């Protein structure tokens, strides 16, 4: 069944999330790392805190969403991408894109992204989209999965989630985002931005200016926004960065296994089978099968897979 | 294995990492505008056999 | 005159060195506190690039007080038990080779956590002046000499910390003046003990 | 926040916890339970990770994967609120080994129940 | 047997090679837990068990959860992490399969776990342990 080029390209396009703050001169200093060598064989230690006079830190990345989940990118078969084809073209039409886009929007809202700096102050999210559109979230310390949210935030998740489906489906719809969060620093507060793994150095950015400002990896902030995996069992602990064997990396043993009929490929076998299930879940109060969620929620992380 | 079926590997090595050594090319902060540049010449090379 | 010594040799090889040391260090620091001793020293004889030894050697004037810290419960109790090897008191064979073992506290500064109270402390001595708070940061890189660590705990204060030991080459023997661990701190006390292997 | 109201023989962990909140204090259950999140954030991020924010998750049978840390965060809210030890471990509905028959089930002060009833 | 066990407790720094994350129960303990009469009968516990697990959760206890190690923190084989469950060693692997109970080191790949080495602390398996609960816990009283 499954073919020898069948590729997909991701659909979220996230950038590199820079530390930085604001003075009364200029309204963009990069946040320095302090080296420090020893010894000539040097090992270099790297510590990053907020200066001592700076009272609010920034983290800023920009979003951009293109519409790659409808057709593979490669495929030798015909009739398996007609087949996807129509099967995307039905989960489309169904509305399943909009509970997808609620997740991913949500994970940007309640600050995932910022990872172990997450709720160490009173954070603020400011949200300016290409359309033109400003959204604001006050406080992430009072959000959270869970919780029930105030009408002002839950139309906040609305719009920006309307926004982030219809990017994701219009292919003839250039979409962008610029997120920025400012963090009430405590005093000389310490900062953990991505690291280098050959020793202790941090991911720079280089400025235009020749200073290196310490930032997140994009496939760090990329595994943040799509940690919406809770599909895997009913009553699951976390939510999971999305993976076609369910790899949990804190515990270390995949939730998805290549045993079970839950990873990816055992999923993939059955297209034919879940399309005719859609195709009656259309029209119809019925929920899609959480199979298909995890499906699309791969095929928007994309992949080189089988083979 | 080939024909999908699981082969036993420990349970801890699915979750294990692999180690990738890339370049990556990235906009500097604050950039607006990047460039590309290239030089097109164009010959009557298909008149005749060279 | 003739300065004697004991040395204290680790014998598991899956054994934390940093702990061990401030043990052997600690006993010896409540030891000279108790019975008011002065011109205690500390040396390392298995001293790497890579690590501090196996080994901790003790080095007094008086062969007697050296008997009496080489018969307290910790040394026998860890020798009973099989993991330390304790030397008798020998004397040093007096040729040459000294050396002087430093606790550089310069070495806390590349930690964050020091920056933060050295500033809260900076701060609050600017605020007491009266004038403003605006220190200036470096422009080079902090240069530090291979240290190794000394886990050492304040019974005191219940507040576990380190100390930053580097190794120093001197040419002759200097007067024997060091802190309450024997670790000559690099100006205040300026005490050198012989090189073992 | 100090809660005076104390536990019954079988009051529920959800009516002893709505009846701490029911002093005025904090507004509703989230905002209580968003101030403990901050807290236990600060303390151990393990219990933290194990809290849930909602009253829906929070007896101890619907935890499968995280029940140890679940227990944690519990004891930890009892040693945070002004409580006695076990004050809130005595109102839980604990884990059971035991099979109805190929049906899970559940525990309370001596007695476990099927979880279908 | 309490008093045999206190002294443990309390001269458990005095033995300490390396630190108490990395150090397993039987160094300090010795022999203790894998001694103990087993409960594969019925489920129906030792009074001998009874009284050494009722010791570790009261260790735990005034062993609260902080950024120095403490004897909370000693390691625990899967065959002592099976007496203390009171279940089958397969079924204490499969809570492993499924990461219900957390190792304390990350195997790389090809490590399937020796029965003897101290795999889990003897922290969160108790703390599993209180998650079970029957009829003689202190909890009630």
């Amino acid at each position: 069944e499954l073919c020898n080029i069948l590729k997909y390209d991701r659909s979220l396009y996230p950038g590199k999330a820079v530390f930085f703050y604001k003075t009364a001169d200029s309204d963009f200093v990069p946040l320095e790392a302090d080296i420090n060598k020893i010894r000539n064989n040097i090992l270099t230690l790297e510590e990053c805190y907020v200066p001592p006079n700076v009272e609010h830190i920034f983290c800023r990345f920009s979003l951009r969403v293109q519409a790659n989940s409808l057709v593979p990118s490669g495929c030798s078969d015909p009739e398996v991408f007609s087949l996807l084809k129509e099967l995307a073209e039905t989960f489309k039409e169904c509305g399943g894109y909009k509970e997808l886009a609620v997740r991913y929007c949500r994970n940007i809202l309640i600050g995932t992204w910022l990872w172990r700096n997450q709720n160490t102050g009173n954070t603020q999210i400011e949200i300016k989209t290409s359309k033109g559109s400003c959204y604001l979230i006050d406080n992430t310390r009072k959000l959270a999965w869970e919780s029930k949210w105030a009408s002002d935030d839950l139309k906040v998740l609305e719009e920006l989630s309307n926004e982030i489906e219809s990017a994701l489906t219009d292919p003839n719809v250039f979409w962008s985002a610029d997120i920025t969060a400012k963090i009430e620093a405590s005093f000389c507060q310490e900062i953990y931005p991505s690291q280098i793994l050959n020793s202790k150095q941090f991911v720079k950015a280089k400025c235009a200016d020749g200073r290196y400002a310490v930032s997140f990896n994009s496939v760090k902030i990329g595994a943040a926004l799509q940690s919406i995996d809770d599909w895997w069992d009913e009553d699951a602990s976390k939510r999971l960065r999305v993976h076609e064997f369910g790899a949990d990396k804190e515990i270390g043993v995949a939730r998805r296994p290549p045993d079970s009929e839950q990873n990816f490929y055992s999923i993939f076998k059955n297209t034919e089978w879940y399309l005719s299930a859609l195709k009656n879940c259309i029209t119809n109060n019925e929920k899609i099968d959480p199979a298909i969620y995890y499906l699309f929620s791969v095929l928007i992380k994309g992949g080189m897979f089988q083979k | 294995t080939p024909q999908f079926s699981p082969k036993n590997i420990s349970p801890q090595d699915l979750t294990h990492n692999n180690i990738l050594t890339l370049e990556e090319c990235y906009v500097p902060p604050n950039v607006e505008h990047i460039f590309c540049r290239f030089s097109l010449r164009v010959q009557a090379n298909s008149l005749v056999p060279s | 005159m003739q300065r004697y010594y004991f040395t204290v040799h680790f014998l598991p090889k899956q054994a934390n060195l940093a702990l061990l040391t401030g043990r052997c260090i600690s006993i010896m620091h409540g030891f000279i506190l108790k019975h008011n001793i002065e011109g205690m020293g500390v040396t390392f004889p298995a001293w790497s690039d890579s690590s501090i030894g196996n080994e901790i050697a003790f080095v007094y004037t008086d062969k007697e007080i050296l008997n009496t810290l080489k018969d307290q419960a910790y040394f026998v109790d860890m020798q009973d038990c099989g993991f330390f090897k304790v030397s008798q008191v020998l004397a040093v064979p007096d040729s040459c080779e000294e050396v002087r073992f430093i606790r550089n506290q310069a070495v806390a500064k590349i930690f964050t956590g020091e920056s933060r109270r050295r500033l809260k402390r900076l701060q609050k001595r600017a605020l007491a002046r009266g004038e403003d708070f605006n220190p200036k940061k470096i422009e080079a890189p902090r240069e530090i000499d291979i240290f190794h660590r000394v886990a050492m705990t304040s019974k005191s204060s219940q507040e576990d910390y380190i100390l930053h030991i580097q190794k120093q080459d001197v040419d002759c023997q200097a007067e024997p003046y060091f802190s309450n661990y024997g670790l000559a701190s690099n100006e205040k006390f300026k005490g050198t003990v012989p090189d073992l292997s | 926040f100090s809660p005076k109201a104390r536990a019954f023989s079988d009051e529920s962990l959800e009516s002893y916890l709505l009846r701490v909140v029911s002093e005025n204090f904090f507004d509703s259950y989230e905002g209580l339970s968003l101030a403990i999140r901050e807290e236990l954030h600060e303390l151990d991020f393990e219990a933290h990770g194990a809290f849930p924010v909602d009253l829906k998750r929070l007896n101890v049978y619907h935890a499968k994967h995280n029940s140890h840390f679940r227990m944690r965060a519990l004891g930890l809210l009892e040693t945070l609120l002004d409580l006695p030890r076990y004050e809130l471990q005595k109102l839980a509905l604990l884990k059971s080994d035991i099979k109805f028959n190929s049906s899970v089930a559940l525990y309370n002060n001596g007695v476990d129940i099927p979880l279908r009833f | 047997f309490n008093t045999e066990l206190d002294e443990l407790s309390k001269n458990a720094e005095m033995k300490l090679i390396d630190l108490f994350n990395k150090t397993e129960f039987k160094f300090i303990f010795g022999d203790a837990i894998l001694a103990c009469p087993s409960t594969q009968k019925q489920s129906e516990s030792h009074f001998i068990y009874r009284a050494l697990l009722d010791y570790l959760v009261t260790l735990v206890e005034s062993n609260p959860k902080t950024k120095k190690p403490n004897a909370a923190d000693l390691l625990v084989s899967v065959l002592e992490a099976a007496t203390l469950l009171g279940t089958s060693v397969e079924q204490v692997y499969r809570l492993y399969q499924n990461g219900i109970l957390q190792t304390a080191f990350r195997h790389k790949m090809n490590q399937r776990i020796n029965p003897y080495k101290g795999a889990f602390f003897l922290r969160h398996v108790i703390e599993y342990k209180t998650s079970f609960g029957n009829d003689k816990a202190r909890m009630y009283l």
